[PDB]
């Protein structure tokens, strides 16, 4: 079981979806007393257990999937940490790249950190859009198989600002000269135009 | 190098056909994710010589079945 | 077929709030945002799998702790099979692949819990002996 | 303990009686049984003092017979060796992390206490020979 004195566990609460709990003391095969960072002692009943929470050097990690719990509240509590506190906008799921959108421009995007990634692998760094578009970039050297970049979310996420870079990536990278930016960007416009729509939840 | 930008899964409080076909490209696109994860996995397992009989797959196709197929 | 044709490489992009501030993360949004763009039936999928992969190196760098010096052998491979079958009884939790441990879910977590244990009781064992050392010299003191 | 060994024992609580009215406080108690030589937890002192409340705790006073029952109660090498290998292979133990580990963790001390006793004790390098420092704790 090892629900012990001192473990942590997450508990659901309707205000942000979980929260953290320390177990007040030992489970023993009805209810349990967990203290709370609200108050010393309220109680919480199991049913016909509480999540149990990563250990502290685990969390923070580049990759979600190196966490031994996973579960919905030790994922979140890991994107809302990386991103508040080291305003690491990217992070990695299994093979996924997860980014939050910042809504602020940040110096990340720089020339010297197109280099710093160029002709690394990709485990070797902490993730960045920049690692996808060179794990794509290489692999379509070394084999003639093509390769794609799928970009999912809602249209507010900031899609367009991803494949933008990840475009101005493979412009540094290939040395090039030509010109494929600005009309890319530039055709924007008229497929928002054409294409985009307001909907009940989302403008554009 | 082929950049696709596509719509995420989708659900509102009324929900309606527009819904419905967006929902049926993302189970397309989840079940190609899930090929390519397990294919992978396959690769690292026999890179580290481990019996494949270990990684289960899970499989939305009986989902997939229920719209695009005959009386779907 | 197009995309079949072809490698994929995926990214997924989720919103923080509704309201565009910086730097503010909504978890009630952003469960949702997680939810929707499949990141989390992901990882109920990979959790089922061995999540969690360590080199042998680093795995007995990291539980040289809980391992006696009698028993680290040269070979950190049989090392770290023998403390790690000795550590967590049911073999079904990880595989000795030829370059790295794989674990399932939790297990790294368990193998971290009882580390602390071990390293907590030496220390709390450690520090009372030094506790009473002191004080007996206090005593010491007293009596002069 | 027999009447001489209580008597030795009364002297010294004596001494540890800063009140004159032949008793200690509860938080004196550990005071008397580390003053004897023992080494006893905190959780060992508090359980033999009856697990007191913080106000009896720091203003109640018992005398030396209420506190004999409770160091035999108390009362009654290789571990802690490699107790102190766990923070090593080469037979040192920084002294930072020793520190930390000591003030941070379990029974946690001040950092006075572990620089009075660490004082010579700890080389240039900053690395403790925790065989000799143990051994010398223990005598």
């Amino acid at each position: 079981e090892l629900y012990t004195k001192y473990a942590r566990v997450w508990i659901p609460d309707p205000e942000e979806v979980w929260k953290s709990a320390e177990l007040l003391k030992d489970y023993k095969p009805k209810v349990l007393q967990l203290r709370l960072e609200e108050g010393k002692d309220l109680e919480y009943c199991l049913d016909p257990l509480p999540p149990l929470r990563n250990p502290d050097i685990l969390v923070g990690e580049n990759d979600l999937t190196a966490l031994s719990y996973l579960h919905e509240p030790a994922v979140l509590h890991n994107l809302k940490v990386r991103f508040i506190d080291s305003k690491l906008i990217y992070t990695y799921c299994g093979i996924v790249l997860v980014a939050i959108n910042p809504y602020e421009q940040l110096p990340i995007y720089g020339e010297d950190i197109i280099n710093a990634y160029s002709g690394q692998n990709m485990g070797d760094m902490d993730p960045h859009i920049f690692a996808v578009a060179e794990e794509a970039y290489k692999q379509m050297a070394r084999d003639e198989r093509n390769q794609s970049i799928i970009v999912s979310g809602e249209s507010g996420a900031g899609k367009t600002v991803s494949a933008k870079y990840a475009m101005r990536y493979f412009a540094t990278v290939s040395g090039s000269a030509a010109n494929v930016e600005e009309k890319v960007l530039a055709s924007n416009p008229i497929m928002e135009s054409i294409g985009n729509a307001k909907t009940t939840r989302n403008d554009n | 190098i082929g950049v696709l930008d596509i719509y995420g899964f989708e659900t509102f409080e009324i929900n309606s056909f527009e819904q419905f076909c967006i929902n049926y490209a993302n189970e397309k696109l989840q079940q190609q994710f899930n090929m390519h994860v397990f294919k992978l996995e396959q690769e690292e397992y026999m890179k580290e010589q481990i019996p494949w009989t270990l990684i289960d797959f899970y499989d939305n196709q009986p989902c997939i079945n229920l719209i695009e197929a005959k009386m779907g | 077929e197009t995309l079949n044709a072809t490698t994929p490489h995926y990214v997924r992009c989720i919103k923080p709030n509704d309201f565009k501030f910086p730097f503010t993360f909504d978890e009630k949004r952003a469960v949702q945002q997680l939810r929707a763009c499949g990141v989390l039936e992901t990882i109920r999928i990979s959790a089922a799998g061995f999540p969690s992969r360590w080199t042998y190196q680093e795995f007995f760098s990291r539980y040289r702790v809980l391992m006696k010096q009698k028993d680290v052998l040269s070979d950190r491979k049989q090392t770290c099979k023998n403390v790690l079958e000795k550590l967590i009884l049911d073999k079904d939790k990880y595989q000795f692949g030829k370059t790295k441990i794989f674990f399932r879910a939790g297990q790294v977590a368990y193998l971290e819990k009882i580390r602390a244990d071990k390293l907590r009781a030496a220390c709390i064992r450690i520090q009372k002996t030094i506790r009473g050392w002191l004080m007996r010299k206090k005593y010491m003191r007293m009596r002069r | 303990f027999n009447k001489d060994q209580l008597e030795e024992f009364k002297e010294a609580f004596e001494l540890f009686d800063r009140v004159g009215d032949g008793k200690i406080l509860y938080s004196q108690c550990g005071d008397v049984m580390r003053a004897l030589g023992q080494n006893p937890t905190n959780a060992e002192v508090l359980k033999v003092l009856g697990n007191p409340k913080s106000d009896e705790l720091k203003s109640r006073r018992v005398d030396f017979e209420t506190f004999l029952p409770m160091l035999q109660a108390v009362a009654k090498y290789e571990d802690y060796l490699e107790g102190f290998r766990v923070f090593d292979g080469n037979g040192k133990v920084m002294g930072a992390e020793l520190r930390h580990v000591l003030t941070t963790l379990g029974e946690k001390m001040t950092e006075e206490e572990v620089e009075t006793v660490l004082a010579g004790h700890e080389d240039s390098n900053g690395c403790i020979n925790y065989e000799a420092f143990l051994k010398h704790i223990l005598s």
